[PDB]
């Protein structure tokens, strides 16, 4: 189900669904980063897995993200999604995701 | 396809992958299929005999769980709700039931009810009571009066309890006319344009068979309810919007997130800020 | 077991282990790491 | 990076979804935070009228 | 090769050389009704090819700033063809129905359709007590639109709808739907005058954007009943 | 090495021994093991078949005992806590249980639950009122009145009972994330600095369905708790000094011996004094 | 000829001429996790020889007043070598250890250091309500000491110590204590910066003494994890 | 026995004799009345 | 079905849609070194998935004048992970290498990059008898340029570079190259700080050009050590 990952002032209804990404003008740019607080109110709560999840106080075992691009069929692109097991804090720069 | 799932599936350990054509994590959200992209094939893992039980999650038991679908407190004195309160069944006054059952479409499911009872002095000691509860199926004739002759229950299936007593229980068997419940329903009650939109089970008819004391008393019913035996099918998006009526899905929202209109998720600084940093 | 008459009586059924998760998760006609396209 | 021609948005969205793979396990049942209620919902009330 | 296919009922027939495969809601295929299922006795009419294909209802633009539209069944057919002469003529109807969604553009277009068949969709009305009524509810062949679509106008959400049988149609990889679905019902046959089995929902989760030539993007619906099974005869509703 | 025990091991008799290199009193303490020497190599033993049983220090049956977990007292009255108290369970609050658990590093175990209730006007008699307990995991929202809707329990998993009736009780199996609940924990809570050393379960909830009296009264709740299915790891060094807080093992000592933490045991005038000498 | 001991791991290698035997603790050995017992998924990374050798902390003064040392693991140890290494890059870790404990003096010398390998040993504090800070339990490399070693600083008692594994350094006796830790832990792995399985301490039950030639009496301690294993990779937490 | 369905909700396990002292006693590598040394 | 293509190792994994198959070098696999070519005798740490995985390098943006870049390995990760951990623990080491370079642009960009693994890669200094530095040489994660790609900085011709293992990103083609490299080496293992066994070329032998929407253009390089082994172990040479 779909992760309310642009859960940000300005956003609203499905513009909260989305996440927009535009031609940039630097490299290596970090383009947003998603809390896995499934039990703090956040952009995995109101999934099927986070809301079903929240009946429980307990939970083992994989999740799985899926991205879909929705530009036009003329647009490219690579991008690398990275999931950080906890210790420190978020990354901000790629060669660290990377990791 | 359909098969005995006893514990969580084990992990198979996976080595390096470089093969043409072979692309596992690479999925097509259009189709309608949920990615099928294994873990073994999306990173090297190892083995692991996985023992979790799925047992708490088996609808049976998701279900399973005693709910208060009715309360009612009243005045017991002599009225020169008279001793008595007539309820119209429903299952969508309170909120936490009504949230779990909405999570699927329909549901098939016999009812233990359970009646607890309390009393409360409006002090000079507290009256063990006798309470008589009578299922008035839909068409039947309701109680008039605290004494009327409905209350005689000749075909009518009554329960008389003691405040004194363990909570009164019994069963309700699953008793649509149809294969089972709908809890949602996308159409009219009548043959008019008219008629109700969404959504009869009948009437519980609740009585203080003891006269009247010198004194009032202010007496509490709450009616708990536990599906057992329960099937259910096409599981639903959970509600998010406060509820508003037992009557229907109509919504507003909070005030402000989380869970208003325009907003479900409460918002954070922007879609790089990581709201629970972790500052080593 | 169950000393009522009516079998509905009964206490919780909790050995219904049998599932399809494909029915929610591949509800597509045509069914590895091959490009779904 | 994103690259597209002239005629395309240069500005493009992504859906991201999530889901439980089938190794997933859940225990302790409680109720969920996500739903309350302050007062009667309207017609709760008028049930017993 | 699953992006490639052809639908065939009857008189009628669709072909669409972008498909995503195709759903079949839980897994299921439209069948008639076994006599051990049964609860009319009169013996049934079974139209097949005059009932069972493929009618198509009135496009509607994709516009910027569209919220989303619905068409309820049986009511967007119960007027169209022989498939609604059928129903204003019995009492009872059971149907499974074949939904094929299009929707073209360019290369140079990007937007993303979340195309759902929701069963028993009940409406809820916006900011009210007051129930949804009988014009709110029953559009016929024109539909109705989304007022709240980010919580499918229910007070759910759509970021959820996924667990209903679906597709999408994103432009950039294919420009139809098509979903089979199965009677989906608590009960053999129903009264289709004034009961909705599914709701088919279209509503545009990425908005429709372009820098090239400006042009009318339409949505069109073709559903197909299947199986078609009538019962209770008498005069028409009309 | 393993093997079953039900009674005390039997002595054999033993006859003089004069054996060159051969020295079973001498042993060597450097070496961590405890001496080995057999009441047989150490003096002339005659032979006993020894049938003293071994049960009572099962481990099973030696933590095996109800003790009184929580103590709570409140006022049951019109408040114009409030009818309700909400618990944030632990085991660390009554010493007599705690030294006990502390005996042992890692406890898995199953706890049965019993819950006393007393109460006491603030004389026409006692009200035979109705309380409920509703067990609030963690993370889940715990009752902001005695009424709230978090108390129809839809989930969360409640117990009624009147005073009348014999103490509630249940079994909470065991619950713990891990293989064993730690009865000590040489770590911090969170991936922060400032987190809390050492030692979560969530919160017991208990409020008197009954709505108030004319009168006040003084409710008690007692919960107690008794492992059972008991496995236990890594015995340890008994408590002596006294406990200060729930929350760690922060010491003080009492003010004079014993049991001060300059010295455990008390004084006696010297070395070669014997205490309580028998004087004939 | 137990008093006589080579210890080989990896590149390195420990002997002592007056050992006490060695203790096994709970007579258990470290060995790598087995399938039927892991929860992470990933696929660990087992170093060896890199993380698997003897690593020797900075020596301490055994003083006529001392009151005892102690070292957390694996804090002591998450800062040294590959074995630090592996420690900041993986969020899970696992292991035993090989430990042995060094000092020397002589024939004219008394004195007897209990050693002993303390699994979760929680920390108090002394006289208030406050529960122990970061800085009062992580001491790293340089380890600390006990305040209150009678009570081995956490309110039980030193004289009952000995249930735990241990052994004695008594000077007329022998010059070394070994001691081999197994994995200890309600878990399969778990996250070594915030959680120390065992403590090492080291007190002096009999406090050093003589009337010869007055010479600083060291303590050496030096530990080798054994049977190491990674999970969960990311950047380091440096 | 036990009338419940969850196994955890029967009485206590008092029938586990077994024991190894010797994990506390003699957790020592190498093993009558010989020196130990 | 040769132009999809996924590479995973460890806990690292890549995709591609628009491959144009991939090259081993010489028709070889890496693999661990045997017992019989063997030359140190320490038991070596094989660290695998927290050293054999994808390593992504910072991107450069490929401008109209742009010359080419260059990589060295093993210099370029000597300080990246857990593999430069142990480069600098550690006096030898031995890996072969999967390199993926990408870059992607539009249906209207044209460009064609060579992108060659170049053994043994000893530069040049241009107009100068003067033998290149250190700092000419050890460039790291950044890597280098070319100053003249025409003679590949070392007297000889970019036109017969394809005698080494090498692919081509032709923007209409593809858009990312993958080679498999073997050890090379006329030992078998080596010191990592001072000997670079591979050199990772990407040149534009044909500009980028475009006339539409202009737009940067990044080349991006992931590396992923493969069969690493370690032996001689000590300090770190930070
Ligand atoms: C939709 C839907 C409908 C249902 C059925 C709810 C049935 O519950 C009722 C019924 C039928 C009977 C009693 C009842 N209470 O007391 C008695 C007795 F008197 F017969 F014992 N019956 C209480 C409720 C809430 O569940 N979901
Ligand atoms: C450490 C450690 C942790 C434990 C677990 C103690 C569990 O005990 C609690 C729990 C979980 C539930 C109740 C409880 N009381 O009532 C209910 C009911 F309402 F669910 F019945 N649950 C009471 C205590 C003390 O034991 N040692």
């Amino acid at each position: 189900s779909m992760m309310e990952i642009n859960n940000t002032d300005g956003a609203n209804g499905m513009e909260r669904l989305r996440v927009d990404i535009s031609v940039q003008a630097d490299l290596d740019q970090l383009l947003f980063n998603i809390p896995l607080d499934i039990q703090l109110d956040g952009p995995l709560r109101n999934t099927l897995v986070g809301n079903i999840s929240r009946y429980y106080t307990h939970w083992s075992g994989s999740l799985e993200m899926t991205f879909m691009f929705c530009g036009s069929f003329m647009a490219t692109g690579k991008l690398i999604l990275c999931y950080t097991p906890p210790g420190g804090s978020c990354p901000t720069t790629r060669e660290t995701a990377m990791l | 396809v359909e098969s005995i799932i006893k514990t969580a599936t084990d992990t198979v350990k996976s080595e390096i992958n470089a093969e043409l054509g072979v692309v596992p994590s690479l999925n097509a959200v259009e189709t309608g299929a949920t990615s099928n992209t294994e873990p073994e094939e999306a990173i090297q893992t190892r083995t692991v005999i996985n023992q979790h039980g799925v047992s708490e999650t088996l609808v049976e038991n998701f279900l399973g769980r005693a709910a208060l679908v009715s309360k009612k407190s009243f005045e017991y004195k002599n009225h020169a709700h008279k001793n008595f309160f007539k309820w119209t069944i429903n299952t969508k006054s309170f909120v936490q039931l009504r949230r779990k059952l909405e999570l699927f479409t329909y549901l098939r499911f016999d009812a233990e009810i359970t009646i607890l009872t309390t009393v409360a002095v409006n002090y000079m000691g507290l009256p063990d009571l006798t309470l008589q509860a009578m299922f008035v199926p839909t068409g039947a004739l309701t109680p008039k009066e605290q004494d009327s002759f409905h209350w005689q229950s000749g075909s009518n299936a009554s329960v008389f309890f003691k405040i004194s007593d363990p909570p009164a229980r019994m069963t309700i068997p699953f008793m649509c006319i149809n294969s089972a419940y709908s809890v949602f329903y996308d159409g009219f009650a009548g043959f008019e344009k008219n008629g109700l939109y969404g959504i009869t089970i009948g009437n519980l008819c609740v009585r203080i068979v003891n006269e009247h004391q010198p004194v009032g008393f202010t007496v509490t019913v709450r009616v708990y309810m536990k599906p057992k035996h329960i099937k259910a099918w096409a599981p639903r998006p959970p509600r998010t919007m406060p509820y508003m009526s037992i009557a229907n899905a109509n919504y507003k929202g909070r005030d402000t997130a989380p869970n208003t209109l325009n907003a479900i998720i409460g918002n954070r600084a922007s879609v790089t800020t990581m709201p629970h940093n972790i500052v080593t | 077991i169950n000393f009522y008459k009516d079998s509905y009586a009964a206490s919780a059924s909790k050995q219904d282990f049998s599932q399809d998760p494909s029915k929610f998760t591949e509800p597509v006609v045509e069914g590895a790491g091959a490009p779904v396209l | 990076n994103l690259i597209v021609p002239s005629e395309s948005s240069d500005t493009c969205s992504l859906i991201g979804f999530i889901a439980a793979k089938d190794d997933f396990s859940l225990r302790l049942m409680r109720d969920s935070p996500d739903i309350g209620q302050s007062n009667h919902l309207h017609g709760a009330e008028a049930a017993y009228q | 090769s699953d992006r490639v296919l052809q639908l065939k009922l009857g008189n009628s027939a669709i072909v669409t050389q972008e498909a995503a495969n195709y759903c079949c809601a839980y897994g299921e295929w439209p069948n008639y009704l076994p006599d051990h299922e049964a609860v009319a006795i009169d013996k049934p009419t079974q139209p097949e090819t005059s009932t069972d294909r493929f009618y198509t209802l009135r496009s509607v633009k994709w516009e910027s700033n569209s919220t989303g539209w619905w068409w309820k069944l049986p009511d967007a057919l119960n007027n169209i063809g022989m498939f609604g002469q059928n129903v204003q003529y019995h009492y009872l109807y059971r149907s499974g129905f074949l939904i094929h969604v299009q929707c073209n553009a360019t290369k140079f277009h990007q937007g993303a359709l979340l195309v759902v068949a929701i069963p028993e969709h009940q409406r809820g009305a916006h900011d009210t007590t007051t129930s949804p009524g009988f014009n709110d509810i029953m559009k016929g062949e024109r539909g109705g639109t989304f007022n709240h679509p980010y919580v499918l106008d229910d007070g759910t959400s759509i970021a959820c709808a996924t667990i209903f049988p679906h597709q999408w149609i994103n432009l950039r990889t294919n420009n139809s739907a098509t979903i089979v679905l199965p009677w989906m019902n608590v009960a053999p046959m129903d009264f289709p005058l004034r009961h909705n089995q599914w709701t088919l929902a279209v509503i545009p989760v990425v908005p429709l954007g372009t820098r090239t030539m400006s042009s009318v993007v339409p949505i069109t619906v073709s559903i197909a009943p299947m199986c078609c099974e009538f019962n209770g005869l008498r005069h028409a509703i009309t």
